[PDB]
């Protein structure tokens, strides 16, 4: 059994964008034992825009595939928009599929000397199965442009890694652009087997000139059945710009059994360069330290907070013993009037 | 009224008007033209 569609439309005029030329063609297949054809191709041609398409799909029982392509393209003077997109998808005993998507634009319009281009790839490879899960993706792209209120360059790659197998779970980012103005890594690493660990990493790297430098690294490292708890957080920022001096972040601590430490440090030497060259002088120690025991456990806050020429020291102390019971309280301030 | 431009609008602004694009001096004494021809079957083989 089989069906042949055919369409052809033509609608002509002057003023050839409004002048179409379209054409629309479907032919089915199908024996008796059932392995059955399907074809599709339209067509449609007007100068203005034209968009072409074909889609064969297969079916031999078990055995099913999946091809199918779309791309449109736009051309005016001005610019000229190009979309490309190709489907393959197959289907015997697992699922898997790949959708490669291009995109490019060349606009420019020498009115006022602008010019702007983009290609993007945006393509899917994915993998199903039961008892596996294979996905990643490359969001990969790059830029330009040069106009008078804005111009900006540079190029952009983002990988997503993603898997299953077993009771583990894989997870990985990675993201690394480059631009003129800004420059910065993003690396982030996940991963966790079962109920027996979790393994969390943190690579942020951020690059400007205006502002200085800034570095965040954090690692996590927990056990479970145990419960320790284990991360380590560190920062540096370098401030540059208006606002110039320092901000480090030490986050160190230890979950055990019945022993658990939190050690917190936040540091910060800013001077802000206000209008008028007024500076703010804002120095402040802010410090912890925790230790919780079964029998025994003290806690401790200490604030050292000072603004241009008013001064603070805010000290608390309390640790808990059969011994001695410790209760202090000191509150110091100046305020220059 | 009946010489208007007929059109289907993939884009709507005509830069240059059907019309103009025709030339014609169109006046209202002038006979404009439509022929509509459409043709259906459906086909039967009268070999049984």
């Amino acid at each position: 059994a089989g069906i042949a569609a055919s369409i052809t439309a033509k609608g002509e005029s002057k003023l050839e964008v409004l002048n179409f030329d379209f054409q629309a063609n479907a032919q089915l297949s199908n024996p008796k034992i059932n392995p059955l054809a399907l074809k599709e191709s339209v067509k449609f041609s007007s100068k203005y825009l034209r968009t072409e398409h074909g889609s064969e799909m297969l079916f031999f029982g078990n055995a099913i595939e999946g091809k199918s392509n779309t791309v449109a393209s736009l051309h005016t003077e001005k610019n000229t928009l190009e979309l490309s997109n190709g489907v393959i998808v197959k289907i015997n005993n697992q699922l898997t599929l790949d959708s490669n998507t291009k995109y490019f634009h060349k606009l420019n319009i020498p009115k006022l000397d602008f010019s702007s281009q983009a290609d993007l790839r945006n393509e899917i490879k994915t993998l199903l199965k039961a008892g596996h899960i294979a996905w990643t993706s490359s969001g990969k792209g790059s830029w330009k442009w040069a106009c008078p209120r804005f111009s900006d360059e540079g190029t952009h790659e983002s990988q997503i890694s993603f898997t299953i197998e077993g009771p583990l779970t894989s997870f990985g980012l990675s993201n690394k652009i480059n631009s003129k103005h800004l420059r910065v890594n993003q690396n982030l690493v996940y991963e966790s087997g079962s109920l027996n660990f979790s393994k969390l990493e943190i690579q942020s790297q951020v690059d400007s000139q205006h502002v200085g430098h800034s570095v965040l690294t954090a690692k996590g490292m927990a056990l479970f059945g145990e419960g320790k708890a284990e991360f380590t957080g560190r920062h540096d920022a370098h401030l540059n710009g208006k606002v110039i001096g320092t901000l480090k972040n030490s986050l160190f601590f230890s979950a055990q059994p019945f022993e658990i430490t939190a050690s917190t440090n936040n540091e910060g030497n800013l001077k802000v360069r206000f209008p008028l060259r007024l500076t703010g002088k804002i120095d402040f120690l802010n410090n912890y330290a925790l230790f919780l025991s079964p029998s025994a456990q003290q806690a401790s806050w200490q604030v050292s907070a000072r603004f241009n020429q008013y001064k603070y020291n805010q000290n608390f102390s309390a640790g808990n013993n059969e011994n001695i019971m410790e209760a202090h309280v000191g509150i110091n301030g100046e305020a220059n009037l | 009224l009946l010489d208007s431009p007929i059109k289907v609008p993939l884009l709507l602004s005509e830069p240059i008007n059907i019309i103009d694009a025709l030339e014609m001096r169109d006046a209202v004494e002038k006979p404009q033209e439509f022929t509509i021809v459409a043709f259906v079957k459906y086909d039967k083989n009268q070999d049984v």
